[PDB]
């Protein structure tokens, strides 16, 4: 039951959120460099860079987000950047395995504890447990990014009303494909709320890397305000 | 956020 309306919004956001690329050039350095706490966090950076560059383009063509304050949009982007980036991770880390492993032992060993990686990968296997469709990551995309609730926003219910369409949309395809589970909804939003637990755990991991003298590059430095 | 505003405007 998707309106027709419905349907052009999530043709669109699924042109959009396909519109992407994880560079061969990351995969190459990934699954053929040397292994090192430097180099494996060199890797990292340029992963996490291609995420905060996938995410601005991915937001400007978010429908309507070209009519916010100028200000605003940089508060959505800013806010956003650390649950679109995990939620991403664990849209892949859920799609080979010996290139899973080898990730893996990389991020584990990118210059901070176990402590501070672990955590994520609880979280992607968690959400692994929803079997997910690439439409439902979309959606769910585009919600944390137009959220009415992050910190400095001058018009909360212009982006509430940007936000309630996609709500809508993501409601009737948990209906679409998962026709057996009506709490599957319910789960998604769950999950959305432990994902927002990781903007606390981001800002220590961060905090943890520096003291540890690495340093980061410049589009992350002014994404996460380092 | 010279930065940011330079990526999302291009
Ligand atoms: C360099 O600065 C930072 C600081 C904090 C977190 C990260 C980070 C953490 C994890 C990931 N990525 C992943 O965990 C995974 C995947 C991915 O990004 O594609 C897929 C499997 C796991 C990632 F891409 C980046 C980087």
């Amino acid at each position: 039951e998707l309106t027709p309306d419905q349907q052009t919004l999530l043709h669109f956001i699924m042109d959009s959120y396909n519109k992407q690329r994880m560079p061969q050039e990351i995969t190459n350095k990934i699954l053929k460099e040397a292994f090192s706490a430097e180099e494996n966090f060199l890797i990292l950076t340029e992963m996490a860079t291609n995420h905060v560059q996938v995410l601005v383009e991915f937001t400007k063509k978010l429908p309507g987000f070209q009519t916010l304050d100028h200000e605003d949009q940089i508060a959505l982007l800013k806010g956003s950047a650390v649950e679109a980036m995990f939620l991403r991770s664990a849209e892949i880390f859920n799609k080979p395995s010996g290139h899973s492993d080898l990730l893996e032992a990389r991020i584990r060993n990118s210059g901070i504890s176990d402590e501070y990686i672990t955590p994520m990968f609880s979280f992607y296997k968690s959400i692994g447990e929803l079997k997910m469709t690439q439409e439902e990551y979309a959606l769910l995309t585009a919600i944390v990014i137009l959220s009415p609730d992050r910190q400095y926003i001058k018009d909360r219910e212009a982006v509430e009303k940007l936000q309630e369409p996609l709500l809508d949309v993501l409601q009737k395809l948990c209906k679409i494909h998962q026709p057996e589970n009506p709490q599957h909804f319910a789960k998604l939003l769950g999950r959305l709320t432990e994902l927002r637990t990781f903007n606390h755990h981001h800002a220590e991991m961060l905090m943890s890397w520096r003291v540890n003298d690495h340093k980061f590059t410049p589009l992350l430095q002014e994404i996460w305000d380092v | 956020n010279a930065l940011l505003r330079y990526l999302l405007d291009k």
